């Protein structure tokens, strides 16, 4: 009953976005492409824009984040201005190192989700939740369910996989008070989309912003690929 | 009677003797014998379907509602720890002979 | 006692389950009546599962076992340099007792988010195809993945040898102590590997942690962590240490063995869920400490052996996901002659130029381009001369640029000697030279500079950069030699 | 005497459980004996299940064991005969003579189980070993006192291969040899024993220079998993105590893992990936470590490895590579072409494949041959899709040569003379290198390809090419 | 020069390695000797069968 | 446990051993054998010279290639 | 008493866990009260695992079990020529009893290494 | 002539599983190899002292989808003195019997073949 009865577009601040693959308000967006395409640069952007257009804060969540990258990220964010120590920050950071046990890894996401829901139900803002990467979240579960003794499903993943995915994606939605838009990266295991983990993830994704090397190679910034970027809200 | 199996009771009641629970350990041990004769028990005291630490819990039900609990609330888990609930009746018999040697092995000055 | 001691209930498969020790710690060492030691990994309410470091022939039933009150610890410090120790840290070379400056726990927590710095100190491997294409950085985790007999060890091995250029110097923040971790390798191999470093005077700054295949599984389990601490010492004290895990593949197999025998849940390919937590908790230990922490640094070069190029396997996928780049090697490329066979196409480095000498960066930025277009137009080389001139030009370069990367083993070159070769290659001063004489070209060219243009080489070695003056002076010296050739 | 009595309590396949008395339990890896009307069924301690119960592994047929037969503790691991006394005699796993020559009079009896030599004892050598096989001596030459591996699927040529090596090294070796048949055709042994008499290596009423240990596939999982050790122990003796060169021939070494793989399930071991047992790396390890050269004596080992389903990614083969200095991989894809021994020139490598070992000239010639055969295989997609005419002048000239060298690698063995009909030919390394060198320079671009197929020395190529023209 | 060093040091280190080996060995037989004198203490001493029922009945209790 | 403490019994036996001066306590001919064996491995490791003695040196002439 | 006999504890799927039989050999033939014969493959203290040669709808808990004392063997000789027998060697063609000359076991050791000849006969 | 050992292993697999004996690969008992090894080795040529007697064996196996890389088949290919591979595809082409020479070999070879026929081919 608290769910909305209509999907609306969420103005980001990028032509390549609003015109081609627009972000769904309270939907799930898939971000492809690793370092080299300025992934980090494309993230801090969405945090600024929305902070000025919708004035909604952002929450970054790192599951099995590389301690190396976590450092350079934090530092970069202070150089861009998305995070000011003396002034006012706009985004909260919640990293989950890789050297941590599966237990913690599989909960990092929920930790960041909680903080985000606060500004949705309390302050009613269009908060953005960033998850990198939704893949290690499934892997985390797989190691946990593995140790517990639970029998391995198809491909080795956990049987409970189906329910877990929903205990995170469903919580990210637009309510009557506020809304939470998820911008989580996606990793394709062995360049195969038949695999359960990806298959299950895409079932919630509403849009996908791909970042190709060949796009940034032509001097096009951001490296967003117009052909690959698609949205489920691209209708009259 | 043999020794190793008979020592089990004597190595458990040994502490019992110091207290004088031979009655609570000898009378209890008698229970373990009837439990083995119970056809329904044979399907529980030797069922590999339960577990190694699970079946031990269900024992408490036959340890707190049969006679055990004190000098038998240890020998119970030990009797079902490795799976010696097949020839355990022989261990109880030794108790009757070892329980009589404790009466003489005491400073009889009074 | 029953609290500090225990009785062996059952023994086998190099794992004995003991009863007692109600106060024993997790992963704590213990000592049996016979003398063989072990560590308890499983702590059950009734019994305690303990792995063995020696034959299970020594351990019997009912045997007595006592605590050690100490977790797996290994002695660290500069005394190890030039020695050869086992997983535990005992001498096996026969050079006497070791002189350590302290001990460190096998299990150490990686440096936090804050106490680190963006890698910026290059790790010259002395490999042209590496330092030019895939640059490695002090604190980086570069993975040497490849099939059997491809040249994985060659990469690391040359790297170590290429360190005599700084370790015999005076400055410390420039040196680099090398820690090799032999896992699952026969003794004969180690004895040779060691004997090679000596004939090159490299043992002077190398630490060998041998973990032969005949040794108990747990030894092969603790080896990487043991050696990990040893190098961290250097890192903590404000220095530089290079550690090469050769190979992690064997380690996982060992660990799998213990886990299965202990009856822990089996996952993909019979690997327990904590197998990833194993390597992630190992590689993350190496990094680049900040200025406040000591500016110290620990580089990691883990080795993974694939089965027919299958990088999609479980173990490899784990490792590749954690590291920060790969030096993929293919047997095929090896057969053609391209040695070391480093697949430029796959080999990548996330840090890149951040950790590469600007002297070489100025001539390498373009070298990745030509090679890139060469792999695309490589099929055309098989067809008649009917190829247009445009594409043909690419083939002329590629053939020669690929021929230059071919570097003999045990023959590392300093940056001062790399730049001149890359600069002549990129511009295309070799295109006129036959593709058969490219080898001798390097020889006669280097000897030329070191007798007529020695002043140029030495300026590149010290400055580390190429000014407009040098770029012109280097070009003039090249065109002169190519002319007289 | 003061022996320890015991009593069988369980019998499942090759796994026998004995129940001893308190304080009387034998350590792991101890032998046992049970008197039978027919013979003796030795057992081997494996685990200690507890409650004075031990689990052993039946060294022979388990049929005929009665619930509770009294077992006699040997008091120590299986003892095998050692010394020059075992020369020229056939021995099984238990160390009993099986050639009908009466008892083997040995001064000592050393256990089959022992620890690997110390890292300090390890001695590295760089000497080369001349066999007589072109494709080998030119590409991957074997090292004196080194470990050799002959990989290959079923029916590739691993047996004939290792057999020729014996026909060219064993006689020509002034020392002792040990052959160990593990999990193979009992008939192959027979032929072998027959040839050793006919060659003169083994003389029944004279001296011999080789011992024979067989634990074929007809034997239960217990036997095939320890027969490798039985023969190793006899070799090792000549290594340290006799202090002299020794040739160890193992065929096949894959049965060592397999055999153990069968029983691992019954010993309550969770099957590892691919079904193999978890203790693969260690077991395969504790065997190869012992098979090595120490500062006391030199041991040249020739172990033939089996490749299940022509798959090299299989753990068993995969693990074995690291315990070898020289690897001679055999491809079925090479057999089918008719070229034998079906040796893969690219995949086969060696330790002595160094300039500073085989010579500078030797290395260069060998490298050229490899590069030629590679480009050939690289153009295989053009020679069928566009023909031979489309290839460039440099390519066609190379391709022709690659085809000549390829066929030039084939060599007739005196052992497989019944298969090829052509008399064996032994080529010397000094001439081998000189042959390909000449062919690489194009000095024989006129001679026909069929003149290089199944030919020994380079002289024979020219002789053959001339005999065909008639 | 290097050879003189290696060889002398080598002679020196020998003494340490030896010394070290002796210590280890001895302290093997030393702590192991403990075993056989304690298996003699319980098997013998019928008054070490009383210190049996003792410490052990102090198990049942605590746990609960 | 408190009874578990009553360490005492171990010490006493440590004490009697340590109080014994006449080689390694309760010899057994094996000790020497093992000793000698390990004494031999170290010879292998460290070389065939009299380690009680300062070393001789005859140096190699230089070599040219 | 139970040395030469035993009582069935469970039965199903052609398997029968009989209790007793503490003098039966490994892989020894046995006979139940029903008439159906069986083979002992698993020897354990508690019970003995036996496999049935026929349907198991005839064996029931508490049934008597007897032993054969001999390893499962089959009739051999020229007599069989032209006859069609089953595993055990009994006639199934219906042409009279099998006139065998000797009886040999099922499991026989492979011929020796010494007593062999290289194959030369086509 | 055994026809076929492929079924026999399935049968022997059934006793194992039912006797609650741990399976190896594809449920087959660990010693499944030892099932065919101690069977085929029983056939061989005897010495002149023994009687010059002999026993020849023609084991038969049933592959699935032409997959000879299977578990049971590989186990037997390793023991047998060669194999007469038969392909379905060659059967339709009109090669009957569809013997694939490319894969069919005999380890005894010409030794066993008739001398006369040995010359002509
Ligand atoms: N750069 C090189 N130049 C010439 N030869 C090389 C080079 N690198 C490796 N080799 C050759 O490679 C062989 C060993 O290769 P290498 O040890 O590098 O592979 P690896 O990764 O160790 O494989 P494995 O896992 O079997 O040890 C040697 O025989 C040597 O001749
Ligand atoms: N030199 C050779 N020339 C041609 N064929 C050979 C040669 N050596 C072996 N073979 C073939 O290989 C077969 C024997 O294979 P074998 O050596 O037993 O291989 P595997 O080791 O795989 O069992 C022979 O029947 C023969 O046809
Ligand atoms: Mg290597
Ligand atoms: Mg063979």
């Amino acid at each position: 009953a608290e769910q909305s009865t209509s999907a609306e577009i969420l103005e980001t601040g990028i032509k390549v976005v609003d015109l081609l693959a627009p972000y769904a308000r309270g939907g799930k967006i898939g971000l492809f492409g690793g370092a080299g395409v300025g992934k980090t640069v494309f993230i801090q952007e969405l945090i600024n824009n929305i902070a000025k257009a919708h004035g909604g804060f952002s929450v970054f969540t790192g599951v099995g984040e590389r301690t190396r990258e976590g450092n350079d990220l934090y530092r970069e964010m202070k150089e861009t201005g998305v995070i000011n120590l003396e002034g006012e920050s706009k985004v909260a950071l919640v990293f989950g190192q890789m050297n941590e046990p599966p237990g913690a890894r599989a909960r990092v996401a929920l930790t960041g989700l909680t903080i985000a829901e606060y500004f949705r139900d309390e302050e009613g803002q269009d908060v953005l939740l960033f998850i990198d990467n939704i893949f290690r979240f499934t892997q985390a579960g797989s190691e946990v369910s593995a140790l517990l003794g639970r029998i391995p499903s198809a491909v080795g993943y956990q049987p409970t996989l189906a329910t877990d995915m929903g205990l995170l994606q469903e919580r990210i939605t637009t309510t009557k008070k506020g809304s939470v838009t998820s911008v989580q990266a996606v990793y394709v295991p062995a360049d195969d989309l038949t695999d359960p983990a990806p298959a299950t993830t895409f079932a919630h994704l509403d849009a996908t912003t791909v970042l190709s090397r060949g796009i940034s190679e032509l001097g096009i910034y951001p490296a967003v690929d117009p052909l690959d970027s698609k949205s489920r809200l691209l209708d009259a | 009677i043999y020794g190793i199996e008979g020592r089990y009771a004597t190595a458990l009641y040994s502490a019992a003797s110091k207290q004088n629970k031979l009655e609570q350990v000898e009378k209890e041990l008698l229970r373990v014998g009837q439990i083995l004769k119970e056809p329904k028990m044979a399907a529980s005291l030797l069922n590999p379907y339960v577990k190694r630490s699970v079946k031990v819990k269900s024992l408490s039900d036959m340890t707190a509602k049969e006679k055990f609990s004190p000098l038998t609330s240890n020998l119970i888990n030990l009797l079902a720890e490795n799976g010696r609930l097949t020839n355990t009746p022989a261990v109880i018999s030794a108790f009757s002979t070892m329980m009589s040697v404790h009466r003489g092995e005491v400073p009889c000055t009074v | 006692n029953l609290n500090e001691t225990g009785r062996v209930l059952a023994v086998g498969d190099g794992i004995a389950r003991v009863f007692g020790l109600n106060n024993i710690q997790a992963e704590e060492l213990v000592e049996f009546s016979s003398g063989v030691k072990g560590m308890a990994l499983n702590l059950e309410p009734g019994q305690v599962g303990i792995v063995l470091f020696g034959s299970d022939r020594l351990v019997k039933e009912g045997e007595l076992v006592k605590r050690t009150g100490n977790i797996v610890d290994v002695p660290v410090g500069p005394g190890l340099l030039g020695r050869v120790v086992d997983a535990l840290g005992n001498p096996i070379d026969g050079k006497g007792p070791i002189d350590a400056a302290g001990r460190s726990r096998a299990q150490v927590k990686a440096p936090g988010i804050l106490p680190r710095r963006s890698v910026h100190e290059p790790v010259q491997t002395g490999l042209k195809a590496v330092d030019a294409l895939v640059p490695i950085g002090r604190g980086q985790r570069e993975l040497i993945i490849g099939d059997r007999q491809t040249g994985k060890t060659a990469v690391a091995l040359d790297t170590i040898l290429n360190q005599k250029r700084w370790n015999n110097g005076s400055d410390e923040s420039k040196k680099l102590y090398c820690v090799y971790v032999a896992v699952g390798q026969k003794r004969s191999t180690v004895a040779q590997l060691v004997q090679t470093l000596e004939q090159h005077d490299a043992m002077k700054y190398s630490i060998i942690v041998a973990a032969t295949a005949s040794e108990a599984a747990p030894l092969q389990y603790l080896a990487p962590f043991t050696a990990a601490s040893i190098g961290e010492w250097f890192r903590d004290n404000g220095k530089h240490a290079l550690i090469v895990y050769d190979d992690l593949s064997k380690q996982a197999v060992a660990y799998r063995q213990l886990s299965l025998l202990l009856r822990r849940p089996p996952g993909r390919e019979a690997y327990p869920g904590d197998v990833f937590y194993l390597h992630s908790r190992l590689l993350e230990r190496a990094a680049k400490l900040s200025e406040k922490e000591g500016s110290g640094s620990l580089t990691a070069l883990p080795v993974i052996e694939t089965q027919g190029g299958d990088v999609s396997a479980y173990i490899p996928t784990n490792v590749i996901s954690i590291t920060d780049g790969q030096i993929f090697l293919e047997a095929e490329l090896f057969y053609k002659g391209i040695r070391p066979a480093i697949n430029v196409g796959l080999s990548v480095s996330r840090v890149g130029s951040a950790a590469q000498v600007k002297a070489l960066k100025q001539v390498a930025g373009s070298l990745k381009l030509f090679l890139a277009q060469y792999r695309e137009v490589a099929a055309f080389a098989q067809f008649g001369s009917d190829l247009d001139a445009s594409t043909k030009q690419t083939l002329v370069r590629g053939e020669r640029l690929t021929q230059l990367l071919k570097q003999n083993q045990y023959s590392p070159l300093a940056t001062e000697e790399q730049v001149p070769l890359i600069y002549a290659g990129v511009n295309g001063h070799l295109d006129g030279i036959e593709l058969s004489r490219i080898g001798e070209f390097e020889s006669s060219f280097l000897s030329y500079l070191k007798s007529n243009h020695n002043e140029l080489l030495t300026e590149i070695r010290e400055k580390g950069e190429l000014s407009k003056e040098l770029l012109a002076s280097l070009k003039s010296a090249t065109e002169s030699f190519v002319a007289t050739f | 005497s003061t022996p320890i009595t015991g009593k069988v309590t369980a019998v499942i396949g090759a796994i026998v459980d004995v129940h001893f008395e308190q304080s009387e339990l034998p350590a792991i890896l101890n032998a046992l004996e049970i008197k039978t009307p027919q013979g003796k069924l030795v057992l081997e301690v494996a685990q200690h299940l507890g409650e004075n119960t031990v689990r052993t592994i039946a060294m022979d047929g388990t049929e005929g064991l009665v619930r509770g037969e009294k077992v006699l503790d040997t008091g120590g691991p299986i003892s095998v005969p050692v010394g020059r006394e075992t020369l020229g005699r056939i021995i099984n796993v238990i160390g009993e003579p099986i050639d009908e020559r009466g008892p083997i009079k040995s001064k000592l009896r050393k256990p089959i189980h022992a620890d690997p030599p110390s890292f300090a004892e390890q001695s590295t050598s760089a000497e080369i070993l001349e066999t007589g096989i072109k494709v080998v001596d030119l590409l991957a030459p074997y090292a004196r006192g080194g470990k050799i591996g002959l990989f290959g699927g079923a029916g590739v040529g691993k047996t004939v291969f290792i057999q020729e090596l014996i026909n060219n090294i064993a006689k020509a070796h002034g020392g002792f040899s040990v052959f160990t048949g593990v999990g193979e055709r009992t008939r192959e042994g027979n032929d072998l024993y027959r040839e050793m008499k006919e060659t003169g290596v083994i003389n029944l009423e004279g001296e011999s220079k080789v011992a024979l240990v067989f634990g074929q596939m007809n034997e239960p999982p217990g036997a095939r998993a320890r027969v490798a050790l039985t023969g190793l122990t006899i070799a090792e003796y000549f290594r340290d105590e006799e202090g002299q060169d020794v040739l160890l021939f193992i065929d096949n070494i894959f049965r060592f893992t397999q055999a153990g793989s069968e029983v691992s399930a019954l010993l309550g071991r969770i099957p590892s990936a691919v079904g193999y047992q978890p203790t693969l790396a260690t077991d395969m390890g504790l065997l190869q470590e012992r098979i090595t050269t120490t500062k006391k004596g030199s041991v040249t080992s020739v172990q033939a490895v089996y490749v299940p389903a022509d798959d090299l990614t299989d753990p068993a083969p995969a693990t074995t590579f690291a315990h070898l200095d020289a690897t001679t991989v055999l491809s079925r894809g090479i057999s089918e072409l008719g070229i034998y021994p079906a040796v893969d020139p690219l995949d086969s490598k060696s330790r002595l494949l160094d300039a500073a070992v085989v010579g500078q000239e030797h290395y260069d010639v060998a490298s050229k041959v490899q590069e030629t055969l590679q480009t050939y295989k690289s153009l295989q997609d053009i020679i069928a899709i566009l023909g031979m005419d489309e290839l460039s002048e440099q390519d066609k000239l190379t391709v022709e040569r690659a085809r000549k060298i390829q066929r030039f690698l084939s060599q007739p063995f005196a052992v497989a003379e019944v298969f090829t009909g052509i008399p064996g030919k032994l080529v010397r390394l000094k001439d081998t290198v000189a042959s390909f060198k000449a062919v690489l320079e194009g000095k024989y671009d006129n001679i026909p390809e069929h003149a290089f197929y199944m030919v020994g020395g380079i002289e024979d190529v020219v002789a053959k090419a001339e005999k065909l023209a008639a | 020069l290097h050879r003189v060093y290696r060889e002398v040091k080598n002679r020196l280190d020998y003494h340490i390695s030896v010394q070290n080996m002796m210590r280890q060995k001895e302290q093997e037989h030393m702590i192991n000797w403990v075993e056989k004198r304690v298996v003699q203490s319980i098997s013998a001493q019928q008054e070490k069968e009383t210190i049996a029922k003792c410490i052990a009945d102090l198990k049942l209790l605590s746990k609960k | 446990l408190d009874p578990v403490q009553k360490f005492v019994d171990k010490i006493r036996e440590y004490r009697t051993k340590r109080q014994t001066s006449g080689g390694p306590v309760d010899a057994g001919p094996e000790y020497q054998q093992d000793l000698d064996r390990e004494l031999f491995k170290l010879k292998q490791m460290y070389g065939k010279a009299d380690m009680n003695t300062f070393p001789n040196f005859t140096f190699e002439d230089p070599k040219f290639e």
